[PDB]
């Protein structure tokens, strides 16, 4: 589609040893992905 | 008995570090500016004897006026380090005593007492001239109480 | 005016940035993706990001652009984008008195072309973008940190990094010098939720999925 | 036999604007190339503010160009209405202009006089920061600190003149030209002053425009550009003043510049001072600007709206802008995001000193180790906004 | 003071201090709150 | 304000101007450090009628 | 798009290539740097260390990550051989100060909650 | 009761002066030449 | 008033004051505890209570503007006392 | 335990490590390093300091704010020990002088202030108390030092019998008075050593050994009633280590067999000095004695530690006393010395 | 409208060559600078004699903070926690609860005087003139510890400087 040297990829995206966070912080922790909750109070 | 005669010269050797408290200009934010406003002709930090100086090797007290960052902070260690003794060290403004308004920051250091130990606290953002002017008096206090002889004398 | 409080609106400045804006458009239908004024008027134009260098140069060259500044050259993170990252060009012209916005989007591992060449101010812009960010610049004269500390780990201005990072600095008197450790905060930083779960402005309000 | 000194050392030296490292090779006496290494004073400030409301986001301008701390909320100010939509009050306007002229006058106070002390001349340095520590003392009365005001705010000022200090105002600056007067009686034609600025750091009109300079740095090359003028802000458009340009684009052209820029500011001030208006100091509109402490204790909608807009913030439309004021050291400028909520999504601050610091290697091609001195001090360079 | 006296209160200080740091009247922190968490306390007769 | 006539001379000489009448010592021309209460204006939408903010 | 543009290699034996040339460059440099930086560690130490920064990376498999963690890498080997750094930053890689962490499940079970 | 905020008095204040003002002060090139001169003449006699 | 533990520690107003075991007592050895004298609990107990005439009474802490967001206390009920939930203070209707 | 002390954190500056710790003599060389390493895993130091306040400045950044405290006290006095001692959990004794004084004898520092400590320990109820004697200590010594020690020894462990006794050998590190004294031997011209040290054997640790054994000590419990021998891992001939030592500060070695008489006079000359001897008599006795072997004895091995070698952390003590013309030589310049084993 | 600051040609006759070369070789322009330099040595200084005299403020200086009370010795705090919400550097720290008698009452009031900005956002968001930034600027510290304030410690300071504050409050806060 564009003049960019397309090279062959694979599609798993590993940004993990780029993005300078300590190992401890990546392989132990455990993201939430969610819509929160409407807070009853309102 | 003879501790009378090394409380005199502890006395006068206390006077003379005290009057000629000569600090290191170590301006690294916007508390550098309050402090050469202390000494500017309203507050005339040199008429206390406490002179404009020049390399650590000659300077007797430190001042840290300013954030300190990570990237900075083995700087300030160095010339702490280089500093002939006696040496003393004024933590100026919030930045320096414990982080301020940058406390939270991933490039501050909490505090420059984490790299230095640190004799007088200002506080303050900034601290006035004033304020630091009465900081460097207090410092004066802290000499004029040394009893370096009289520990010495008892040892 | 008997509306005191309300931001005058200048209808003669938002048909000039527009008729502007088409011109460019037009000019340079290759690259431009979409342009748009403001209601206080600053017009933008969004390109791919391959036309980083030719846009650049027909906005600083062009007789009738003359936009031969760079205000400013910064980055922005959207993680909920695949290309989270908006690359920012802030040119004024002193010729026609005027500015204009020039953005495109990158993500972590497609470089930018540099726009050295383009503006000498960008050389240190693009290093800062690549310090805070991560955005790789192609054929930049020297790319490297420009504010963080040296061997810095991470891009601070990523919205997934934490506000006090990682590491934290101290002097050691065991080994004599500065060391690093993993951040202890002894009062950690308190999150507020302030945002009203009442909608504020509905003139923005996107439609339902 | 290639031994180029590469003394890449100076952050320590009292000449190096606060925190600074060169790193610097010589072919023997001449530099080679200049290689500054900021961040020494890099705090994270655009990623705190974050983390801030747009109102607790405020102070964090004053921090950032420490020597003009009111001009530098004025672009935050100015930058946040827009997105607002709303409009300060004339008053507040009158006050703002006045203020910031007052800390143009600070500013280049500041800058000439600690240029001249790194070049060796000490003595104007106190003669004019007696002058400074009035003028600290007018901050005082307006805001209660000396540097850090947190004075002007989106909506207009905080608080409102104290009486009496127009007065002050007023016989302060019927004398100050006096004092620039003393200054240029001991710079201006001096034969060692002008052998240490002119033909010194001298800079392309072009090549100053390509570098992204600004401020006296371009006018000092003859561009006849002023952000007060071209593209005015606040009540700029209704106050009369020249704009001083120069002509050799050297130090010895800056200089001047800024020391004309000081009378202009005193001519803008008179004006201030004469046509100041009556009326609030802050929009009248209680979602963005808090009420009055007495409608607060008394009034239902006046204590809801003080409370949210102390908690909360005031919520801004969804929307970016670029807006620049004429800073006492240049274009200042702020690129602010906003996503809808009540605290900024984005704020990248532009800062004049960084392009002009970014340009130092190119200004010291072909000079010697002590006209680098004078070059860092005609680009007048405070680190709190070079590294933000 | 002398033509402008302060307004009487009971709880002002009748007795002005100067800075009292590097004395033993310095102020040192502490946490003014109370213990959030009771712990349980075993019996004292023993089960056996 | 306290100098002798001959210094004053003397300093106006060496100054080359009357730096008498353009002290940079302030004095009594200073305004008094206690003002009376001020009576500070009202906004344009302190009005009782016609006001809804809506329009504003 | 399906594919992607590269930073430099348009291969993983490019990408290779270039991390071969950053190591060599690495490997000379560790000597100089223990004599220039005054530090107390041995030229193997801080080869090893270099080696077992390398070898942190060894699961990378995507070019355009391995280019850039050799840019990377030339920016740490520049700060090291223009004495940008400090002996402090050189010593940071040596987690000297840090107490040994435990590894295994009881040992954390004792110190606290953290997996 | 009327609104007191701080106001320019009723005429305005007074000029400030704002231009430069080094005033010219000296004899001639000529003057101080010829003294010099003569000043070694008589020392010389 | 201000009391003293078991210790001889001396009790604040929050009621904090270190049990006989608590380590962190060695921060006011050669030093002191910094404790405010003035319990505001005591001392607003020591007010007395208006007589006002009215079902309704308004409170906005005296002197005006300086004082708190102004209220309205209702009066009706006969053995209670309506007081200010700001600065404490209280009414009551004369003599029931 | 106490609520307040039970640990939490990360072991960092901001955590609670549940030590409070009174460590008498903390103004010292091994003192510095011990206070180091508790205020790093945010435990609370009581300092007791005798000298001028300017003194201890350089323990104030050694743990977050609160962490350490410092409170006057006398050895001669046990009001100042109880005050020091009523809070905390763990007393290390530290104190000690390689010189008489006017005022303190080796039996003061070594028998009676130890002693003072122990029972005021074990009075206000201290659960750990670590006691730093010598390895050498010997109630037949031809040393006072070590017939001190040994005195010391038997009367800290009557006063405190659960405390835990810890024996160094010479410790070696930044400031250590050993690889210093040596060093510092240069400026006599020679180096005067009692036989030429050919019969002298001695096995050096680290301080950071020395320290960490103390922590680990402090934090193992079946470190009550015990006594410790921490050596290194290595023994040297005396005239070997010497030799090593101004080989690696590459000042040139010219020794000489001083007989033990005209040292002896030697170090009395020098005891006249009221500054910090550069030696003395008892000095020159415990530099000609041999370290002794006891095998019988838990080592830095049964705390959990490696024993640093002295071919490893020497250029970091002796790198000072290096001319300009050696100051920047690698640590490998200098092959390691001979040791003599077991 | 703009000026030229250096845009001037000397002139290029008999008198003003002379007069430039008279410049030149008898030093004039530096006379000039002595002169100057010798009519400041006989002016009076502009320093104060501290702390014997002190700089001049202004009723609304921002200083050391306070808690204050109602004349009834009743505190002001009714723990909203505005401040603590408004608070730039997250400066305040409050705990609070149903006091014995029921009023709502802080149980924990700390400031951070070295995480403290004074910028004086907290007493603006103060519903109730509870927390204030008194005039006191002398209070420095020889530890870091002792910055680290209380509610103890800021009602001692309330207690302390309320004479004073309470004037400057007088003063000012009818532009408030
Ligand atoms: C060469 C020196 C020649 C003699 C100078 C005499 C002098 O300056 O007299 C002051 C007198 C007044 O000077 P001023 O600056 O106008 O005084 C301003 C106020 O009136 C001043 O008003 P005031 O109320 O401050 O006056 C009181 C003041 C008055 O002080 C004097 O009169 C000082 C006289 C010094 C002789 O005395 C004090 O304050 C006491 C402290 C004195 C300090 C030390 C004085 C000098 C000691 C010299 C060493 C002694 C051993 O000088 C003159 O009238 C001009 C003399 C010019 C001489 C040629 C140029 C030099
Ligand atoms: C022009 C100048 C001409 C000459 C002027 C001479 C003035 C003489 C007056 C006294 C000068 C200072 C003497 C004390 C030195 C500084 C000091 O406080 O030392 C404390 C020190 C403290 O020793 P210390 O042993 O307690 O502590 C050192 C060890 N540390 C730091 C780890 C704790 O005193 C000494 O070292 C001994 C001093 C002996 C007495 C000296 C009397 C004066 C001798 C000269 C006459
Ligand atoms: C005969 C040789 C005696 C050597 C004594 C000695 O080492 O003194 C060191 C010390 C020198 O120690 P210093 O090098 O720490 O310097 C001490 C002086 N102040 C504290 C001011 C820095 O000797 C002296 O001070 C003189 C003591 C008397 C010397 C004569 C003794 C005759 C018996
Ligand atoms: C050392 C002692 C002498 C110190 C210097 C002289 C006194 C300085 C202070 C008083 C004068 C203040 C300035 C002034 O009046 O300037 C007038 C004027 C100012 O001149 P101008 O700079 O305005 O130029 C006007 C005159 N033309 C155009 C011709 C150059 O300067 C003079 O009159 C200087 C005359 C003396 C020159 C120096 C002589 C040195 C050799 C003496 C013997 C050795
Ligand atoms: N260093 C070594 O090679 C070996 C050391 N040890 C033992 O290790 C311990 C620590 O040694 P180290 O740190 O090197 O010694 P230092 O001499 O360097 O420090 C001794 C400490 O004891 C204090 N002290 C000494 N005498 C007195 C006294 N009379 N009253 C009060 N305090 C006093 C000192 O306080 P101040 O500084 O104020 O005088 C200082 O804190 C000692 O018990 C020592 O005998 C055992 C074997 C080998
Ligand atoms: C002086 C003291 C020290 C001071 C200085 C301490 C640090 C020095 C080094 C700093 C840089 C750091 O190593 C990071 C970089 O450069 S990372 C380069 C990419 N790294 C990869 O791993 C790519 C993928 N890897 C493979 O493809 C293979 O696994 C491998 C190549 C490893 C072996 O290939 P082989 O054919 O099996
Ligand atoms: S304490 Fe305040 S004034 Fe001082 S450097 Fe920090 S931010 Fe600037
Ligand atoms: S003055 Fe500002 S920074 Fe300080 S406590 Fe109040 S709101 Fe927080
Ligand atoms: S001090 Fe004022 S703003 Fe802060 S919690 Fe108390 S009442 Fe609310
Ligand atoms: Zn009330």
């Amino acid at each position: 589609t564009q003049d960019t040297q397309l090279i062959a990829v694979d599609e798993k995206l590993d940004i993990t040893t780029l993005t300078g966070v300590p190992e401890e912080h990546i392989k132990t922790r455990k993201v939430r992905i969610f819509v929160p909750a409407r807070n009853n109070m309102q | 008995r003879g501790e009378y005669v090394v409380a005199k010269l502890d006395d006068l050797v206390n006077w003379a570090r005290r009057s000629s408290l000569w600090p290191m200009t170590f301006g690294l934010a916007c508390c550098a500016v309050e402090m050469m406003h202390m000494a500017a002709p309203r507050y005339d930090m040199d008429r206390f004897g406490v002179v404009f100086r020049a390399s650590p090797r000659q300077s007797d007290v430190m001042i840290v006026a300013g954030t300190l960052t990570n990237k900075m902070a083995p700087a300030l260690r160095k010339v702490y380090d280089q500093m002939p003794e006696p040496r003393y060290v004024v933590s100026m403004g919030s930045c320096a005593n414990g982080g301020g308004y940058y406390h939270y920051s991933y490039s501050v250091v909490r505090g420059c007492d984490r790299i230095v130990p640190v004799d007088i606290y200002v506080p303050g953002c900034p601290p006035t001239a004033e304020a630091l002017l009465y900081g460097i008096l207090q410092l004066q206090r802290k000499i004029k109480r040394e009893k370096r002889l009289r520990i010495w004398y008892r040892r | 005016d008997t509306r005191p409080t309300i931001r005058p609106r200048n209808d003669v400045v938002h048909k000039q940035l527009s008729a502007f804006g088409q011109y460019v458009a037009e000019i340079l239908p290759k690259y431009v993706q979409q342009v748009q004024v403001s209601c206080f008027n600053e017009l933008e134009i969004f390109i791919h990001p391959d036309g980083v260098i030719p846009v650049l140069t027909f906005l600083r060259d062009h007789t009738n652009a003359q936009f031969k500044s760079l205000a400013d050259l910064t980055a922005v993170d959207v993680p909920t984008r695949q290309n989270r990252f908006e690359i920012v060009y802030n040119l004024l012209s002193l010729r026609f008195n005027s500015r204009i916005r020039v953005k495109t989007y990158t993500d972590e591992l497609t470089p930018i072309e540099s726009s050295v060449t383009v503006y000498k101010a960008a050389n240190w812009y693009e290093r800062e973008i690549w310090d805070m960010f991560g955005v790789f610049f192609a054929n930049h004269p020297d790319l490297r940190r420009i504010l963080t500390d040296y061997g810095f780990e991470g891009h601070p201005f990523r919205k997934d990094f934490p506000l006090s990072g990682y590491v934290e600095l101290r002097y050691d008197d065991e080994v004599k010098r500065v060391v690093a450790e993993p951040v202890e905060l002894a009062q950690e930083f308190r999150k507020f939720d302030l945002n009203s779960p009442w909608e504020a402005f509905p003139a923005y309000r996107q439609p339902p999925e | 036999l290639v031994s180029n000194l590469t003394l890449n050392f100076g952050p320590q030296h009292p000449a190096a604007h606060g925190v600074l490292r060169l790193v610097m090779e010589l072919s023997g006496e001449m530099v080679r190339k200049c290689d500054p290494h900021i961040g020494l004073l890099h705090r994270g400030t655009e990623k705190l503010i974050e983390y801030k409301t747009y109102l607790q986001a405020l102070p964090y301008f004053d921090r950032l160009d420490y020597v003009s701390m009111m001009c530098n909320e004025q672009a935050y100010s100015l930058a946040v209405e827009k997105l607002l939509n709303i409009q300060p009050p004339p008053r507040a306007q009158w006050i703002r202009v006045l203020f910031g002229e007052i800390t143009r006058l600070l500013n280049h106070i500041m800058a000439v006089t600690t240029h001249a002390l790194d070049i060796g001349a000490m003595t104007p340095f106190f003669w004019m920061f007696e002058e400074r520590e009035k003028m600290f003392e007018f901050y005082e009365r307006v805001s209660g600190a000396r540097m850090h005001a947190a004075y002007i705010r989106p909506g207009g000022v905080h608080q409102d003149l104290p009486l009496g200090l127009l007065d002050d105002i007023y016989e302060f600056s019927k004398n100050f030209s006096f004092r620039i007067d003393e200054l240029e009686e001991m710079l201006t034609n001096n034969r060692i002053w002008r052998n240490r600025t002119v033909d010194i750091g001298v800079v392309t009109a072009e090549d100053a425009l390509n570098y992204g300079f600004s401020g006296v740095m371009l006018r000092g090359s003859g561009i006849q550009w002023d952000l007060r003028k071209t593209q005015p802000y606040d009540v700029y458009d209704q106050v009369e003043f020249d704009v001083p340009i120069g002509s050799r684009g050297d130090c010895y052209d800056r200089y001047l510049c800024r020391v004309e820029e000081m009378r202009q500011s005193l001519r803008i001030i008179s004006q201030c001072l004469n046509k100041m208006p009556p009326g609030e100091i802050k929009v009248d509109d209680a979602k963005v600007s808090p009420p009055k402490r007495a409608e607060m204790k008394t009034s239902m909608e006046s204590l809801i709206h003080h409370f949210k807009l102390y908690t909360e913030g005031y919520q801004v439309p969804p929307g970016a802008t670029y807006t620049a004021i004429e800073a006492p050291k240049g274009e200042f400028g702020v690129y602010l995001v906003s996503d809808g909520s009540s605290r900024p999504y984005r704020c990248k601050i532009k800062a004049p000193g960084f392009a002009h610091l970014a340009g130092l290697d190119k200004m010291s091609k072909g000079h010697m180790l002590a006209d680098v001195v004078a070059i860092i001090g005609t680009q007048d360079i405070v680190f709190g906004e070079v590294d933000r | 003071p002398t033509t402008k006296p302060p307004t009487a209160r009971k709880y002002i200080w009748t007795n002005h201090k100067f800075n009292v740091s590097g004395t033993p009247q310095q102020y040192v922190p502490y946490s003014t709150t109370r213990k959030k968490i009771q712990e349980w306390v075993p019996p004292s007769t023993p089960y056996k | 304000a306290s100098a002798t006539r001959v210094i004053q001379l003397l300093r106006n000489w060496a100054s080359g101007r009357d730096l008498q009448a353009k002290l940079q010592l302030r004095y009594q021309e200073i305004s008094k450090r206690t003002q009376p209460p001020p009576k500070l204006p009202v906004g344009p939408s302190h009005k009782l009628s016609n006001n809804y903010y809506c329009t504003r | 798009g399906t594919s992607v543009k590269p930073i430099f290699s348009r291969d993983m034996n490019e990408a290779k290539r270039r991390v071969r040339e950053l190591y060599r460059a690495w490997y000379r440099e560790v000597p100089n740097t223990v004599h220039l930086f005054q530090l107390d560690i041995s030229v193997k130490q801080g080869r090893d260390k270099v080696r077992e920064m390398f070898m942190k990376n060894a699961h990378v498999t995507d070019p355009r990550v391995v280019d850039l963690l050799v840019i990377k890498g030339k920016m740490e080997l520049e700060e090291t051989i223009n004495v940008w750094k400090q002996r402090t930053h050189i010593m940071r890689f040596f987690h000297e100060t840090e107490a040994p962490r435990p590894t295994d499940f009881l040992s954390k079970f004792y110190v606290g909650h953290d997996p | 009761s009327k609104v007191k905020q701080d106001m320019p008095p009723p005429g305005g204040y007074g000029p400030i002066d704002y231009k430069r003002n080094l005033p010219r002060r000296g004899l001639s090139g000529y003057s101080m030449f010829a003294v010099g001169i003569g000043t070694l003449l008589f020392g010389y006699w | 008033g201000v009391r003293t533990s078991p210790t001889g520690e001396k009790v604040t107003h929050t009621g904090q004051a270190y049990d006989d075991g608590d380590y962190r007592r060695v921060r006011f050895s050669d030093r002191q505890k910094e404790v405010n004298e003035n319990f505001a609990i005591d001392l607003i107990a020591e007010q007395p209570v208006s007589e006002v005439g009215s079902r309704v009474i308004s409170c906005d802490g005296g002197g005006g503007a300086l004082g708190h967001p102004r209220v309205y206390i209702n009066l009706d009920k006969e053995t209670k006392t309506g007081t200010c939930g700001y600065c404490g203070l209280q009414f009551r209707q004369p003599h029931h | 335990l106490h609520h307040a002390l039970i640990p939490h954190g990360k072991g960092g500056r901001s955590s609670v490590s549940g030590i409070v710790a009174t460590v008498f003599g903390a103004t010292g060389f091994l003192g510095r390093y011990v206070v180091n390493h508790l205020g790093r895993m945010g435990s609370q130091v009581i300092v007791p300091y005798r000298c001028e306040p300017y003194d201890t400045m350089h323990l104030r950044p050694m743990g977050d704010l609160g962490q350490i405290i410092f409170m006057e006290w006398n050895g001669k006095d046990k009001d100042s020990i109880r005050k020091v001692v009523e809070h905390s959990n763990v007393v290390i004794n530290l104190v000690g002088r390689e010189w008489e004084t006017k005022n303190f004898d080796f039996e003061d520092v070594f028998v009676k202030i130890p002693h003072a400590i122990a029972q005021v320990s074990k009075e206000a109820g201290v659960e750990k108390l670590i006691h730093i004697s010598h390895l050498n200590a010997d109630i037949k010594s031809p040393s006072r030092y070590l017939r001190s020690k040994a005195v010391g020894e038997k009367e800290v462990r009557a006063a405190f019998p659960e405390a835990t006794i810890i024996k160094p050998s010479d410790i070696f590190g930044r400031e250590d008075r050993f690889l210093n004294y040596f060093a510092s031997m240069r400026w006599f011209g020679g180096v005067p050593l009692i036989s030429l040290g050919k019969e002298t054997v001695k096995q050096p640790v680290y301080i950071v050994d020395v320290s960490k054994g103390i922590i680990n000590a402090i934090k193992d419990p079946d470190a009550k009633g015990k006594t410790f021998a921490f050596v290194g891992p290595n023994r040297y001939l005396l005239f070997d280590l010497v030799q090593y030592i101004f080989a690696v500060a590459y000042r040139p070695f010219l020794p000489y067999p001083l007989p033990h008489f005209a040292y002896r006079w030697v170090g009395r000359l020098f005891e006249v000095s009221p500054f910090e001897p550069w030696t003395t008599r008892d000095k020159v006795e415990r530099v000609h004695m041999s370290d002794m072997t006891l095998p019988h004895l838990p080592g830095l091995e049964d705390l959990g530690i490696q024993a640093t070698p002295l071919e490893l952390k020497a250029i970091e003590v002796l790198r000072r006393h290096r001319t300009y013309r050696w100051l920047t030589s690698e640590m490998e310049d200098v092959k390691p010395a001979k040791t003599v084993n077991i | 409208t703009y000026k030229f600051v250096n845009m001037r040609e000397p002139s290029m006759d008999m008198k003003s060559v002379t007069d430039r070369a008279a410049q030149t070789l008898l030093w004039t322009e530096l006379v000039r600078g002595l002169g100057m330099t010798l009519s400041y040595l006989f002016r009076e200084p502009a320093t104060i004699n501290y702390p014997f005299e002190k700089g001049p403020l202004s009723p609304r200086f921002r200083g050391e903070h306070a808690l204050r009370r109602y004349p009834s010795g009743e505190e002001r705090c009714i723990a909203c926690k505005l401040c603590e919400a408004v608070c730039p550097a997250q400066a305040i720290t409050i705990e609070a609860e149903p006091r014995a008698d029921g009023s709502r009452r802080t149980t924990r009031y700390d400031i951070d005087m070295t995480k403290c900005i004074y910028c004086g956002f907290c007493q603006e968001a103060c519903p109730v003139d509870a927390i204030v930034e008194g005039p006191n600027f002398e209070f420095s510290t020889e530890t870091h510890e002792e910055l680290l304030y209380n509610k103890e410690k800021l009602l001692n300071n309330g207690d302390k400087w309320e004479a004073e504050i309470a004037a400057n409050i007088q003063a000012d806060y009818l532009y408030r």
